[PDB]
RNA sequence: AGCUGUCAACCGAGCUUUGAUCCGGGGGUGUCCGAAUGGGGAAACCCGGCAGUCGUCAUGGGCUGUCACCCACUGCUGAACACAUAGGCAGUGUGGAGGGAACGAGGGGAAGUGAAACAUCUCAGUACCCUCAGGAAGAGAAAACAACCGUGAUUCCGGGAGUAGUGGCGAGCGAAACCGGAUGAGGCCAAACCGCGGGGUUGUGGGAUCUCUCUUACGAGUCAGAAACCGUUGAUGUAGGCGAAGGACAUGCGAAAGGUCCGGCGUAGAGGGUAAGACCCCCGUAGCUGAAACAUUGACGGCUCGUUUGAGAGACACCCAAGUAGCACGGGGCCCGAGAAAUCCCGUGUGAAUCUGGCGGGACCACCCGCUAAGCCUAAAUAUUCCCUGGUGACCGAUAGCGGAUAGUACCGUGAGGGAAUGGUGAAAAGUACCGCG
């Protein structure tokens, strides 16, 4: 879960070559960032797309 | 009921006195054997609880 | 409960028929009445212990007013009006009186 | 005063107890009492001192577990109650008949 | 006419839109009111 | 004009025409536990702080208020450290916490079973679980359909149709266009530009900015387009009132509502009781009638709000929702099981444009047609009955009907949990005085 945008977690079907179907997760790329929120410092989880588009 | 509302607050606390101190005789008289009118301790209690309506009643300027 | 205690009434259908008797005491949750005289029962009571005569109750539907009409008594059915100030008063039908 | 802080010492004072102890305990100055089950040794003492206007030397209390009794339909049980047995000073006397 | 005959213990009352079998066959005569009988005809 | 609930009789003692009991509306009291919330705890127990107050020589002890955590805001202080924040202190909040029969939205998600075996598939997005609600929810004002003709927000019902399709093309699964119906409604923002406010709201594209031409009181409201309250009054609800008309004779056994004869009311012959089959004995029904009080909901007045220049022509390419659309990979859902796979949703990378912009019309390309995604709000048709009022049954009638003619009780289990059996004297107790054996 990143704390800025809310992206959260999807689910899903891992399927091999038989075509058997078993339950996975897609995690997203959530990375342990320090910023400064408000001029105080703070660790924060935050995905990549976040950081890419500068919203931290 | 009408008749207690023209006591001042006073009267009313003296009231409610010898309303406690009169339950409290028949309470002991019952215990004891000597009560006649069973009916009596029904009576005194409600007079008791009249009394604290009336003194709320004033409070609350109801 | 038109009938009120103490109103002279008229048994119309029970083991005594005819017999008027005044209202004793009226129980208007039951629906049953005393009408002196009427249904004596003999209860065997033990210790005074002996056998007492005393009225059981009859059913109201039972009984009915009696109005005085000329001369002669005559049962009446009873009916309400108001005189002027919203005050029910026991009317008889059979008369158009008041009783 | 108001409707809400009266208090009253005769509510802590229920009512005397009479039996064959009781009575034997009034021979020694004992009086015992039911008394309101959340009063302590310290009300009762309070209570007795101001009703009766008597000298209390000493406050037993005794907690005493309801009977349970059977019905037609099952168990049903009495009411707890407590009892105090007060100790008055030489000389002092209640007349509670 | 409704409220006339509605109580009488043997009458039972229609309206002419609203004839049925059941009602005609259980009854041993029918009445109509004129109004009635061109409004069913019609 | 009686009454003191019921099992449930009984005694005793009382209240009551100076209006009781009973019924409806409002108000006061409301111990202790429980979200439990001063601290603690084996729920209904234990121990306190602070302020006030009663009591005593005084401690001890009573009584009232108040004190959990998180969040919102206002102020004081501001660490290691210097700004500074973190944190700490103070003040307030009708903020949250938990409960609930069914119904709803969004997520997670079985197996028994079927396939006469079984793994793709089915069961089934069911059971169950998680978050959030409301009286309904969700959806909903076209980046939609259709096919060159056209319809014009959404929802629900009957078709289309067990059809086109889909499928170890096995077991199975299964639309849409469009047609007939129930209800009917449209509003507002972001952006550019100007100083949180103005501005503007678009698919025939519209808006901004600049140039030119002409011109220069009124409406809407308790709602989705803002939001309350004060009063006057209308209706409905929560107690009620009135409400027609039958007698005689005999029988019966014990009682007439049944028999015979004569009658009556009927805007009332629904139903229940009354000592056996009652329209006229009682309760009622048809039909009218009623509210100090408070609730629901209208109308009006006060009240509140919105608007008070506008239109056309020409310029300009400034704006029209970004880590988004698209694309690559891995998945989900759609008739469609990944296939040439469109549209829709998710994660990872890569990654635009702004009207010559962009999206769809089932791979893809061109033309043509429709429409403006990455913002929001929205009643009505629709699902449900824990509960309340009034009714119905070719439904049951005590091994039936709810498990329960009250019982989640007795009993069983450590515990989650399982879980019964017992209705009927008579019209009225008149429930057998008295005598005798014991």
């Amino acid at each position: 879960n990143c704390d800025v945008c809310g992206k959260g977690p999807g689910f899903g079907n891992n399927i091999s070559h038989s075509h058997r179907r078993t339950s996975r997760r897609w995690n997203p790329n959530i990375q342990r960032v320090r910023a400064v929120v408000g001029r105080t410092p703070k660790r924060l989880n935050v995905c990549t797309s976040c950081i890419k588009a500068g919203k931290v | 009921a009408s008749e207690l509302r023209e006591l001042s607050n006073e009267e009313l606390v003296g009231k409610l006195r010898e309303a406690k101190e009169e339950l409290f005789n028949l309470r002991f008289q019952a215990a004891t054997g000597q009560l006649e009118n069973h009916g009596r301790l029904k009576a005194v209690r409600k007079d008791i609880a009249r009394i604290y309506t009336l003194m709320r009643e004033r409070e609350l300027g109801i | 409960m038109k009938i009120k205690k103490g109103d002279l009434v008229q048994v119309i259908t029970g083991k005594d028929k005819g017999k008027q008797g005044k209202v004793i005491a009226a129980f208007p949750r039951e629906d049953r009445v005393l009408v002196e005289g009427v249904n004596r029962v003999k209860k065997h009571t033990k210790a005074a212990g002996g056998i007492v005569t005393v009225e059981a109750p009859i059913h109201v539907s039972n009984v009915q007013l009696v109005v005085e009409k000329d001369g002669n008594k005559v049962v009446t059915r009873v009916g309400y009006r108001f005189d002027e100030n919203g005050n029910k008063i026991r009317v008889a039908k059979r008369t158009g009186e008041d009783i | 005063v108001t409707s809400k802080t009266f208090t009253d010492p005769r509510d802590i004072l229920v009512k005397p107890v009479v039996s064959e102890k009781s009575y034997a305990l009034l021979d020694e100055n004992k009086y015992t009492f039911v008394v309101d089950p959340r009063a302590n040794k310290t009300q009762i003492k309070q209570a007795v001192e101001a009703v009766f206007s008597v000298k209390v030397t000493g406050v037993n209390t005794i907690n005493r577990q309801g009977k349970r009794k059977r019905t037609r339909t099952g168990y049903g049980k009495r009411a707890n109650t407590k009892r105090a047995i007060v100790t008055l000073a030489e000389g002092n006397r209640i007349d509670i008949f | 006419a409704w409220l006339s005959a509605r109580n009488l213990p043997q009458v039972h009352i229609l309206e002419p839109g609203q004839l049925n079998t059941y009602d005609v066959l259980v009854s041993d005569d029918v009445v109509f009111t004129k109004a009635a009988f061109e409004s069913f005809v019609s």
